């Protein structure tokens, strides 16, 4: 039970809060937040998600901040921290004016037009890629890993990211559009190096295959997916009795065989080595097919058949009648049991469908491989975001200087009470720039005033300060880049978020 | 206690209308509803949320029922009638603080509520129709954002309005009215936005035959299916002999021929066409197009459904036929006047021409993205519910809020013709109305000070209605409040409404009013 303006102030109020200390923690240049745990246990952390957790929460707006975050965190992750930053700027500059004046409404719409004249500028401000040039992909990359200030390994993944997220990109709704991640496989591995480390075609299947009679390699037979039902059939086509006497072992069990084979030799219709045997797996099912010698790879996921059906790119199949490479193990494709590390690894490469690799992953060890996989995560996903998106901005403040100018402008123009979101909308841009100015440790009403200006005759399309180099900069020269969605990703969100507490003034329990 | 319950009463009354005035209707705000403590949920529309919420107070606990009493009728005057309930509550509460006796007046509001319903005698239109309760474009699109059903915003809007309200539809199984049962229709975005198209009978969405499949079979008796053929294993099927290694795998084959011959008779007896909600193999494909039948398969139960409901009577949705249609016994006929299996959006849907035995549409919506598929959707809805009141109501309330102002001074016409007390029956009664237009100005950012005192000032003795709205009522707004016509924006309802929420609110205030003592044993 929370009422009108006290929610539009505990709006203002905690999403103030809540914008706040982890811009201290953010820019490659950043100040790291200590979080002391009650019992003393301390924390540093430039990330906003793990820094909303140790925090007592209690302001279930805030909790919904919490929301929009793991929802931006589910989608990115990275500016989590920043989208709840211009939902702070937003709530906090026009809301108790324009509430005092006597509305959401009005701020409501705005934003609207707060998001279009961006997404307009954004399209602008942000400039196509070469996802055909991995390299000029890699820069991104080279830059995506970077704030958190790892690159010792990612140097390497960041090329790795943009190998098989390419190619783990097939993905079409007939518009094509491409979010595939799972197809991206990756893999844990003891020893190797953080320095060596590939993608390899199909989905590879490390996790829970590491099954020495899978054989090792197969060379052309194939790899079978069951949603068969080769669940032996005690009866005709039917299960019978159980055994509890000695009649029922020699009749059932010897029916229980057919239906095996029957499939097994559908199965054999396709001439597998490998089959991974997920619905209707039989203790006569393997042993059938290890007496097929054919090695039947039981007690194992469907998951690891949705890889496996990315690792052909097959589907899995149900019929029990006729089963077909087309139908499970599309494409000649390969299975093979590796070990790098001595860990048994089943590898099943060419996919029927090209752009097939996944990611293997070594490093000196698991660990400093997970260093790489943890920065590859990130590497890999704005590969996609790329792939997603291919237009980048210049970074910093000119992406954020840009459209205020032309939100001004149209505010200039658009004269209303409207006009004041979008003055209210205009300098939010410019708090990461602060940020910025703090990233550098500088002045901001300077820096601002001066961007301002640097937005009055360059338009600031390039140019922001940008705190690492410290200056009012050019940030295609310097080389600041995000594919534009992700941009708009962050900036896409604020608004709605703003928008969404903008709508309460009621909790209610 | 007395008034302090009485009070506590119509505070409670209008403790909890706090919530929903904000969160009232398509102008309210969206509102944070906690479950326990802990566990908050989002909307507008209190009528949704006071379920969902804990009712702490006796009247609130009188209230949450009522408002779902009039939700369980009909989303209308749920959110609201716990409104008036407030509303003269607070009004008569100094009434009977002033000389007013509980009972005395309260009969009168009732004698009042009937006034209203006095009023809606000579204020309704029968005609539900050709203006369109938000009107015909404004009910879509309103419901429509402006994206790719924008520029049709006004024009999507009369396709769908015209559509639902009478257009060529089966109702279910054919139920001789007005589309009761919504229409069968498509939002397939692709091509322009422009091509979206109401469409003879239904296209599906299915998948269509890929084995060859005949793309039309004219007049189909279908078989509509939502019994997946597909196969199992027979381990010994028809003949015996082995005399060749052929018939040694012929045998456990043959299961799957006489499919062939029975789809062969199933071409002679149940269907011309196979609609399968489920899967049809190719392999049972296979067994029809080679007679030359039409066999489509993974049909839309949507679809379906109302293609069954278009076919009529016999169908294979009923018993299972097996082993891909074990052959018909022909309880499994249905009927289409005719089958075109057309390329419509850039890919080929098998059009249902209406049914052999009953009118069908499909209406495809043609835009680019789902951006339609997901405005059109909401805009179907509306329009879709706005035309089923429509449909079930031909008399309907013409005016939003113009009749708040006509009601007000229809009954503080009425007011003074009593004399005495209960001439303040007929007058808070008409007070309570305006908050209507308040909460609505209130919602929008509006001020019905403004907006509810223009209302009061249009009449030529008295009614609503799109004649001379300078002169008279009709009508209003949501993003304003003030009066406006029937085919213009100005409001609607239905004709049934208002008593219920009438009688509602008209209880909601008395009875708790009639307690003193909460206290205890």
């Amino acid at each position: 039970r929370e009422s009108g303006r006290k929610v539009q102030s505990g709006n203002i109020n905690a999403a103030k809060t809540i914008a706040d200390i982890i811009r201290t923690c953010l820019g490659p240049k950043s100040m790291m937040k200590m979080l002391l745990d009650p019992m003393g246990g301390i924390v540093m952390t430039n990330d906003g998600n793990a820094i909303l957790r140790e925090i007592q929460v209690q302001h279930p707006a805030a909790k919904s901040m919490i929301e929009i975050s793991r929802t931006q965190d589910e989608e990115v992750g990275d500016g989590t921290t920043s989208v709840i930053i211009l939902a702070g700027e937003m709530l906090s500059v026009a809301e108790h004016f324009l509430e005092q004046q006597m509305h959401p409404t009005v701020v409501i719409s705005a934003y609207r037009k707060a998001l279009d004249d961006m997404i307009s500028t954004l399209k602008k401000i942000s400039i196509p890629v070469d996802i055909s040039d991995s390299d000029m992909m890699l820069n991104i990359i080279n830059s995506s890993i970077t704030t958190k200030a790892i690159s010792r390994w990612s140097s390497l993944a960041c090329n790795i990211a943009l190998d098989a997220v390419k190619m783990v990109q097939f993905e079409e709704n007939g518009r094509k559009e491409i979010d595939i991640k799972k197809y991206a496989r990756v893999e844990k591995i003891p020893g190797g190096i953080i320095e060596d480390s590939c993608v390899l075609r199909g989905v590879m299947i490390n996790k829970d295959v590491t099954h020495p009679r899978m054989r090792r390699y197969i060379k052309n037979p194939r790899i079978v997916l069951l949603d068969s039902s080769l669940e032996y059939k005690k009866g005709e086509s039917q299960t019978d009795i159980e055994i509890t006497r000695e009649e029922d072992f020699t009749r059932i069990l010897q029916m229980e065989e057919e239906y095996i084979q029957q499939l097994c030799e559908d199965i054999i219709q396709l001439k597998p080595d490998v089959v991974i045997t997920e619905k209707g797996i039989s203790d006569l099912a393997q042993h059938y097919l290890m007496r097929a010698n054919i090695t039947a790879i039981r007690r194992v996921r469907k998951t690891d058949n949705n890889r496996i059906a990315r690792a052909c790119g097959a589907r899995i199949v149900s019929r029990p009648e006729e089963l077909r490479e087309d139908d499970v193990g599309t494409g000649a494709g390969l299975l093979e049991i590796k070990k790098i590390g001595d860990e048994y690894f089943t590898f099943i490469t060419d996919c029927k469908d090209p752009k097939a690799c996944t990611i293997l992953l070594r490093g000196a060890s698991k660990e400093i491989l997970s260093e790489v996989e943890r920065n590859l995560q990130d590497a890999m996903q704005v590969c996609r975001n790329v792939l997603l998106d291919p237009q980048l901005v210049p970074g910093g403040g000119a992406s954020e200087m840009a459209v205020a100018h032309a939100l001004t402008e149209k505010s200039k123009a658009m004269t209303g009470v409207e006009q004041w979101p979008y003055r209210a909308v205009a300098q939010a841009l410019e708090v990461i720039p602060r940020t910025l100015i703090q990233n550098c440790g500088a002045s901001t009403i300077r820096l601002l005033t001066s961007l301002r200006a640097k937005h009055t005759q360059e338009n600031c399309e390039t140019w922001g300060v940008n705190g690492e180099t410290g200056t009012l900069v050019d940030m295609k020269e310097l080389g600041i880049w995000e594919p534009l969605a992700v941009k708009l990703q962050t900036y896409k969100t604020a608004v709605e978020t703003a928008v969404l507490l903008l709508r309460i003034d009621d909790i209610v329990s | 206690t007395g008034e302090t319950i009485r009070s506590q009463n119509v505070m409670a009354a209008a403790s909890i209308a706090n919530i929903v005035k904000s969160s009232l209707g398509p102008v309210g705000l969206d509102k944070m509803l906690v479950d326990d403590i802990g566990d908050v949920t989002i909307t507008n529309d209190g009528a949704t949320i006071l379920k969902l919420l804990e009712v702490e107070h006796p009247a609130a606990k009188v209230l949450c029922e009522l408002a779902d009493l009039q939700d369980k009728e009909v989303g209308d005057g749920t959110t609201s009638v716990v409104i008036i309930a407030a509303e003269l509550l607070k009004n008569a509460d100094e009434l009977v603080k002033q000389k007013i006796h509980p009972t005395s007046v309260i009969s009168g509001y009732r004698l009042a509520c009937k006034e209203a319903v006095r009023y809606i005698n000579e204020n309704l239109i029968v005609n539900t129709d050709e203006l369109g309760r938000d009107c015909l474009i404004n009910a879509a699109k309103t419901s429509m954002s402006s994206k790719i059903i924008g520029i049709n915003g006004d024009f999507f809007a009369n396709m769908v309005v015209d559509a639902v309200l009478a257009i060529k539809y089966t109702d279910i199984r054919g139920q001789p009215r007005y589309p009761v049962n919504s229409v069968n229709i498509l939002k397939a975005h692709g091509r322009s936005q422009m091509e979206s198209m109401l469409i003879s009978g239904y296209a599906l969405n299915c998948v269509v035959g890929s084995q060859g499949m005949p793309k039309r079979i004219v007049n189909a008796k279908i078989a509509c299916l939502d019994f997946s053929l597909q196969k199992t294993k027979m381990k010994l099927g028809v003949q015996v002999v082995i005399t060749d290694p052929e018939k040694l795998d012929q045998i456990r084959q043959r299961e799957s021929d006489i499919t062939k011959e029975r789809i062969q008779k199933i071409l002679a007896t149940g269907a011309n066409v196979i609609l399968t909600t489920g899967g049809i193999d190719d392999m049972c494909l296979k067994y029809f197009v080679e007679a030359g039948a039409m066999a489509v398969r993974r049909v839309l139960k949507r679809d379906l459904k109302r293609i069954a409901k278009a076919s009529g009577a016999t169908i294979l949705s009923t018993l299972a036929n097996l082993e891909g249609e074990e052959t018909f016994e022909a309880a499994m006929l249905g009927q289409a006047e005719e089958v075109v299996q057309e390329r419509i959006c850039d890919d080929e849907l098998i059009l249902i021409k209406n049914t052999k035995a009953r009118t069908s549409a499909s209406i495809i919506l043609r835009g680019a993205n789902d951006f339609m598929c997901d405005e059109m959707e909401r805009s179907l809805h509306d329009a879709l519910c706005v035309v089923k009141r429509v449909l079930e109501s031909k008399s309907v309330v013409p005016g939003g809020g113009a009749v708040e102002a006509a009601l007000s001074i229809y009954l503080e016409n009425y007011a003074t013709s009593m004399g005495s007390r209960e001439q303040l029956a007929i007058a808070e009664f008409a007070r309570s109305l305006l908050v209507i237009p308040n909460t609505l100005a209130v919602n929008a950012a509006q001020d019905s000070t403004d907006l509810v005192a223009k209302l009061r000032a249009f009449h030529n003795e008295a009614q609503v209605n799109p004649e001379r709205k300078n002169l008279k009522w009709i009508g209003l707004d949501l993003s304003n409040g003030k009066p406006r016509d029937n085919k213009q924006a100005g409001v609607f309802e239905p004709t049934i409404v208002k008593v219920k929420s009438l009688k509602f609110a008209t209880e909601a205030a008395i009875t708790i009013l009639r307690i003193d003592d909460l206290i205890k044993l």
